[PDB]
């Protein structure tokens, strides 16, 4: 609980109004980017390699394993910085904008870096508020004001803010004028829906009135303000603990399947690097237990080398062969995944089908890091309202005293004027030409959906709804009268009370309390005679899945009036949980009152909603709905959007069924008996409640043997389709836990619209948040978002499908050819002395990485549809279906590891066996030991790239540039490099190695052949994909 | 909203091609087809070539040479006697083998100083740390340091016909040429100040293990000083430790009169390299380049395994292609 002042006068620690969402600052950004980057396993390896060739001597230079960290380290520092500094500028855009402040009577101007806690900030039209103020005097009467929050929960209604009703006449005359108020508001909630407080402002008397400050009156942070000349507020939260920057969350759901089979590979490249190093130095000293063997009178050792201690000697050579080794771990698979997964992350938000003209809203993406995952996807959990029923009600079939009209003076009129009040609907006051329409420009826009349908069905019969002018309610009673309602409370709808109510003084007659709800809460109010036609009435619309809300009313007299009226503005001075307290003052002011009928509104589903849902079932994914509204309106969906065919069995774990404690033991065993005997699929479906789930999985303990779960998931996995109704947003998330730990990894995405859905949201291993209207609480969670639900199926089957070949592809490749880079190193040390010595220049193994084979592996994993996207999402039947995390499994890794291996023998014994000639020139000069690396090296080159050409599906003219520019590149390159001599250069020993290379004619033979060879096993096996 | 081009909604316009067993089978009968006729061309162009060589190094009673395997006296003379049944008729390229000889050795390899080969005033005065064993002699630096200079081939072969008559003919052998072109005339370069190479070599000294020092290799200045074609061809480290280096060639006559007649012959060996401490072995080598290189049945028999079991398999896949 906190004080505030009005003008920091008499009547501490607040943050700054400046937002940052940036990591790093500035100088921290090398210390703490670096040590981020240095915890993975690859990029510490290449730390660990590099100081040990700066600490002690090793076969190749600190260049070879020093520039390709150094560039690697470089580029993703760069992506990392230049995205935090997108993220910095977008914040000082904010904080860097002039507002006009009434520091002490004078308009000055300061900086929204500059407000602090308690100050008058005045706004202008069509200007964002810079912090939370309270409306405190606007400039038009009733102090109402018009602020679009379409920035904060994605609504364009202009809704009406008001105005403390103390301070209403101060617009532009002594709001300065010591202005005595002492604000105590609760500590900042991101609830952006609920705020407590209590103004205390003190006039010439001892007078200390007090409004309850609620939502109604806080503007929030990040708001455009609309159609109001100027405003007048005072700053309460600002700077990270506004309700708009303590939303900035929603990032810990990053793990894909593909980066920890990464880490399955990488581990077991680095034991066969430790079986190489420990191969050959145990081989070193078999071979150099020969007394000429080592020293043999040519070579010899220096005195240092010779005396020094042969248990360092043994150490030292098996570190020299994990440097010479050490380029079987790739050092740009890093780099290339992260810029792969960064770029390839536009094409879901740059795709015009992920487009809504309504919303005017695309598709967003918050986490790249998954993007291989939605190829992956197992488990679909679906929320019902709003996710599969779009919120769009339409009214059908009042009813009246159970008699369904489609008495004529009395009871006829109650129910639409409670129709037509009991409701906050807010009309668009700026009605055009009456002309337009029968009446008017009636639009009718609201938060809740049912309300709106109700206020439309009263408007096809004579009443019609016209209200909220200055707290006065208007409504046409099927003639010409205004009849003005002077709405004295209103009774906010809670989950808790299930029931929202209005307090209204009839303008001739007298106090009416108007109350709406479910069956389920308001029939114990009303009398028992009535419901008994009603029920069955409310019981066939609940069948036939429509939504329904009874109403009733209660005549209060002026003496039970004025005791409620001081009970309730009492009730709203407390701080302290008023909400909660609220929940019970006025719960015991409803008690006795008359019924008059119920009604029934639909929920249509979405545009292709059966659709999307029949996809989904083809392509192999079990769709399971979470929702918390009834069982009997959920049941009528799922039938309407094909998740239950009509001969499927509904096994019901509903209340009604387990209303015994022991009934649950056997009743949930005949299933699996029952089911069992069709085991000895597609035929059941199950339906669960949220008060039967949490028995099984609290209720728990009590049985070990038989583990209730476990059973129960038997069940589950393989039903049709698991419907589960009136279940809390705790429940959600035990659903969705559940199916993630077992058999496995079943992958689960989690598909919502509001915030009972975050919940599931962050737990599944994808979360999809819809752009509804209940708020964009479930999209700013979710690691997508989309407009519509029938966008999934465009999401999935095509872009996740994409995304998975893609990586999964160049994961592969990047394992595949550093193993035939290394093999001829390795295959070396056998024909030398297991001296470490090096087949390659060090130009080549720096090189190799980073320039020769980095970018068109790059274009490959960002421009490679092997199927067409236009065919994949027009035949999802088995595509989505072929690829269950295959391409990176136990079996095609064995695939690339062999041919690694027999192109990397094919490389060194194809060019071993090509120097018994003594002489492959007609001039019959001889090829040293550097010609001999670099054969190998042009074949190796030659081969990698062409290996992916095979590849390749989809030759855009990226393809073509990247891969004939990379061959292109090593050719030049190797010409240059062996043209002139460098003065900086010491080594020398390439000087003109790959042009008299080339000078031979069996040399252009023995590489063409060896290529080929290399890439039989490759073309043959495309032959045999061709054999049915 | 979003932009509508070809690149961002993934519709680049891409060639896609399609691959069925129709389109692929031509190719391995095209394959098939230029891989047989060029192995066969090379295969029967490799046999063509007539190629001898002689063991040298002792090591048995019954080997000529081997009276100076142990070291007895400083000038050795074995004679060996060869006979060619087959007559050689283009130029003939003399080598000298080495086997068991790491060439490739890590040590070994490095163990140069390249930037004092290309004729550098300040790296000739102080050589490298990477030739440190055979750096300085007698607090002096050694002008060709290095265990690659160190252990140059240092044995003179020569070449005799017999005829009718019991006379010995000589036969000339060219010296020229031997080493790469690029290397002789721009990597290896004679220090540049001075008119007479002795004065170019100051203070530094010949190897430990040679004898005369490396301004004296050769009568020829073009060959004297860190362009001897000898030297030149010995600092190219061989790939393998079984190697054959360029010795001498023996050019074709102008007359038609083959190069080496069929008939007898002597090989004169003035034997100084001692290779019989690590077991190795030293061979003469008398070969004839076609327009291929050397004698190497590799490439012939590799493109007739390549392009015939292309050939076989393609036929197979076809005819299970047709009737299945
Ligand atoms: C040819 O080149 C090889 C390469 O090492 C030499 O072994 C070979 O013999 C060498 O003759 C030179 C004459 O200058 C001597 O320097 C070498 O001797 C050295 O080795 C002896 C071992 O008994 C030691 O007393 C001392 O270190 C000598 O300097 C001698 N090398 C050996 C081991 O025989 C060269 N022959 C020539 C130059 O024709
Ligand atoms: C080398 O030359 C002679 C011929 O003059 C040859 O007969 C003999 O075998 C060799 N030895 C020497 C040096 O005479
Ligand atoms: F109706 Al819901 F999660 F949106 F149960
Ligand atoms: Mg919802």
């Amino acid at each position: 609980t906190r004080t505030v002042f009005v003008g920091n006068h008499p009547v501490q620690r607040f943050c700054d109004n400046r937002i940052v969402s940036s990591k790093y600052t500035l100088w921290n950004f090398l210390p703490k980017n670096l040590f981020e980057q240095f915890r993975r396993i690859a990029n510490f390896y290449f730390l660990i390699i590099f100081l040990v060739q700066v600490t002690v001597d090793t076969p190749t230079s600190p260049v070879t394993s020093g520039l390709p960290l150094f560039f690697v380290i470089t580029v993703t520092a760069i992506k990392q910085g230049y995205e935090d500094w997108l993220r910095h500028r977008a914040d000082n855009e904010v904080n860097k904008s002039t507002v006009y402040i009434i520091e002490n009577a004078k308009r000055v101007r300061k900086e929204s870096e500059k407000i602090k806690v308690g100050d008058v900030v005045e706004v202008q039209a069509d200007e964002t508020f810079p912090c939370d103020l309270i409306l405190l005097s606007s400039c038009t009467t009733d102090g109402t004001c018009y602020v679009t929050t379409a920035s904060l929960d994605g609504e364009s209604n202009c809704k009406t803010h008001y105005a403390v009703r103390d301070t209403i006449a101060l617009c532009t005359a002594e709001s300065i004028d010591t202005l005595r108020a002492a604000i105590e508001c609760e500590q900042p909630q991101p609830d952006l829906y609920k705020f407590v407080g209590r103004i205390n402002i003190y006039s010439n008397s001892l007078e200390a009135v007090a409004r309850s400050l609620g939502p109604e009156n806080l503007l929030l942070k990040g708001a455009t303000l609309k159609n109001t000349e100027k405003i007048y507020g005072v700053a309460v939260y600002t700077g990270m603990e506004t309700k708009m920057a303590l939303n900035y969350q929603g990032k810990s759901q990053k793990r894909s399947a593909v980066e920890k089979s990464i880490n399955a590979f990488l581990i077991v490249y680095l034991f066969i690097l430790l079986t190489k190093a420990a191969v050959c130095t145990t081989l070193k000293y078999v071979w150099q237990s020969t007394p000429y063997n080592d020293e043999p009178w040519y070579n010899q050792k220096t005195q240092k080398e010779r005396e020094t201690l042969k248990v360092l000697k043994m150490f030292t050579d098996f570190l020299s062969f994990m440097v010479l080794f050490n380029f079987i771990i790739p050092v740009s698979m890093y780099v290339t995944v992260e810029m792969q997964k960064f770029l390839g992350s536009f094409f879901i938000s740059w795709d015009k089908d992920f487009y809504d003209e309504e919303i005017n809203e695309g598709a967003l993406v918050n986490t790249s890091d998954l993007n291989e995952e939605l190829g992956q996807v197992d488990y679909v959990f679906t929320d019902k309202t709003g996710t599969l029923t779009e919120n769009s009600m339409e009214f059908i079939e009042c009813c009246i005293d159970g008699h369904k009209y489609k008495v004529d003076k009395n009871r006829e009129e109650l129910f639409l004027r409670a129709l037509c009040l009991c409701h906050t609907v807010e009309i668009k006051t700026n009605d055009a030409v009456d002309g337009a329409t029968e009446s008017a420009e009636l639009t009718y826009i609201s938060s809740s959906p049912d309300e709106i349908a109700l206020v439309k069905g009263a408007k096809r019969y004579g009443f019609t709804f016209l209200g909220n002018r200055n707290g006065y309610m208007r409504v046409e009673n099927q003639r010409k009268e205004i009849e003005e309602y002077e709405l004295l409370h209103t009774l906010n709808f809670d989950a808790v009370r299930r029931r929202m109510s209005v307090i209204v003084k009839t303008q001739e007659g007298d106090i009416l309390l108007f109350c709406k709800g479910a069956d389920s809460a308001v029939f114990p109010r009303v009398q028992n005679h009535e419901i008994e036609l009603t029920k069955v009435h409310v019981e066939r619309n609940a069948m036939d899945g429509y939504r329904t809300l009874c109403v009733a009313f209660k005549e209060i007299a002026p003496d039970d009036y004025e005791r409620i009226n001081r009970q309730l503005i009492e009730a709203k001075m407390a701080l302290q949980d008023r909400e909660e307290k609220m929940e019970k003052v006025f719960d015991d002011i409803e008690t006795n009152m008359n019924l008059i009928g119920a009604t029934a509104v639909e929920d249509k589903l979405q545009d292709q909603a059966a659709e999307t849902i029949e996809a989904l079932h083809a392509a192999g994914l079990k769709v399971w709905v979470l929702t918390g509204d009834k069982m009997e309106t959920a049941k009528s969906t799922c039938y309407a959007c094909r998740l239950f065919q009509t001969n499927t069995e509904l096994l019901e774990l509903t209340t009604k069924t387990i209303e015994e404690s022991e009934r649950k033991e056997d009743r949930l065993h005949e299933l699996l008996i029952e089911y069992r005997k069709k085991l000895l699929h597609q035929e059941y479906g199950l339906i669960i409640d949220g008060s039967t789930l949490s028995l099984i999985l609290n209720s728990s303990q009590d049985s070990s043997s038989n583990n209730y779960k476990s059973i129960f998931l038997q069940i589950c996995m393989k039903c049709t389709a698991v419907l589960c109704c009136r279940m809390a947003p705790l429940q959600k998330a035990q659903i969705v836990r559940m199916v993630k730990n077992l058999k496995g990894s079943p992958i689960t995405l989690s598909i919502g619209d509001g915030a009972n859905d975050v919940s599931m949201i962050l737990e599944s291993h994808v979360g999809i948040g819809i752009k509804g209207k209940e708020g964009r609480q479930a999209a700013r969670n979710s690691d997508y978002s989309v407009p519509k639900f029938k966008h999934l199926k465009k999401l999935l089957l095509a872009h996740g499908h994409l995304y998975y070949v893609r990586i999964a592809h160049l994961v592969q490749y990047f394992f595949y050819k550093n193993l035939c880079f290394i093999l001829p190193q390795f295959l070396y040390q056998f024909f030398c002395g297991f001296s470490q010595q090096p087949l390659y220049d060090a130009a080549y193994l720096t090189m190799y990485n980073i320039c020769f084979t980095s970018l068109p592996i790059l274009a490959y994993s960002l421009l490679e549809q092997h199927i067409n996207i236009d065919t994949l999402t027009s035949d999802p039947r088995l595509y989505m279906k072929i690829s269950g995390n295959a391409m990176l499994q136990l079996g095609p890794f064995l695939y690339w590891t062999f041919l690694a291996a027999f192109e990397g023998t094919v490389f060194f014994f194809g060019t071993y066996f090509l120097f018994q000639t003594a002489s492959l020139e007609e001039n019959g000069k001889v090829y040293g030991n550097w010609t001999f690396g670099t054969i190998v090296f042009t074949v190796l080159v030659f081969t990698v790239t062409l290996k992916l050409a095979l590849d390749t599906r989809f030759w855009t003219w990226i393809n073509h540039f990247v891969i004939w520019g990379s061959l292109a590149f090593y050719v030049f390159f190797s010409f240059f490099w062996g043209g002139i001599i460098w003065p900086f250069l010491k080594q020398q020993r390439m000087y003109f190695v790959f042009a008299q290379m080339l000078s031979s004619v069996s040399t252009w033979l023995a590489i063409i052949l060896l290529i080929f060879i290399s890439l039989f096993p490759e073309i043959l096996l495309i032959v045999l994909k061709n054999v049915r | 909203r979003p932009d509508n081009t070809a690149f961002k909604q993934q519709r680049l316009p891409a060639w896609q091609p399609i691959l069925t067993a129709g389109t692929v089978l031509p190719i391995f009968f095209i394959i098939g087809l230029i891989f047989i006729p060029i192995g066969i061309g090379i295969f029967v162009t490799s046999n063509n070539i007539r190629e001898i060589e002689i063991d040298y190094t002792g090591t048995e009673p019954s080997s000529p040479c081997n009276k100076c395997l142990s070291p007895d006296v400083t000038p050795c003379f074995c004679t060996i006697n060869f006979t060619l049944e087959k007559s050689f008729e283009g130029n003939v390229f003399m080598y000298y083998g080495l086997s068991n000889f790491y060439q490739n050795h890590r040590r070994y390899v490095k163990s140069r100083d390249d930037s004092q080969l290309n004729g550098d005033s300040s790296a000739l005065l102080n050589p490298s740390k990477e030739c440190e064993p055979y750096r300085r002699n007698e607090d002096k630096p050694i002008a060709p340091c290095g265990a690659i200079a160190n252990s140059m081939f240092n044995d003179t072969l020569e070449l005799f016909l017999i005829g009718n008559d019991s006379y010995p003919i000589p036969i000339a052998l060219k010296k020229k040429g031997i080493a790469w072109w690029t290397d002789k005339n721009v990597k290896f370069r004679n220090p540049p100040g001075g008119d007479n190479l002795e004065e170019r070599f100051k203070g530094t000294t010949k190897p430990v293990n040679w004898l005369k020092p490396v301004y004296m290799l050769d009568s020829d200045p073009d060959n004297n000083g860190f362009i001897n074609e000898d030297f030149i061809v010995w600092m190219r480290t061989a790939a393998l430790p079984t190697f054959r280096k360029l010795y001498r060639l023996i050019e074709r006559k102008s007359d038609l009169h083959p190069t080496l007649p069929a008939g007898r012959y002597s090989l004169n060996v003035t034997y100084n390299y001692p290779v019989h401490y690590f077991d190795g072995r030293k061979r003469m080598i008398l070969s004839t380049i076609s327009w291929m290189g050397g004698k190497n049945p590799f490439l012939g028999i590799a493109y007739i395994a390549v392009g015939s079991i292309s050939f076989l398999l393609g036929v197979v896949l076809l005819v299970i292609n047709h009737k299945y």
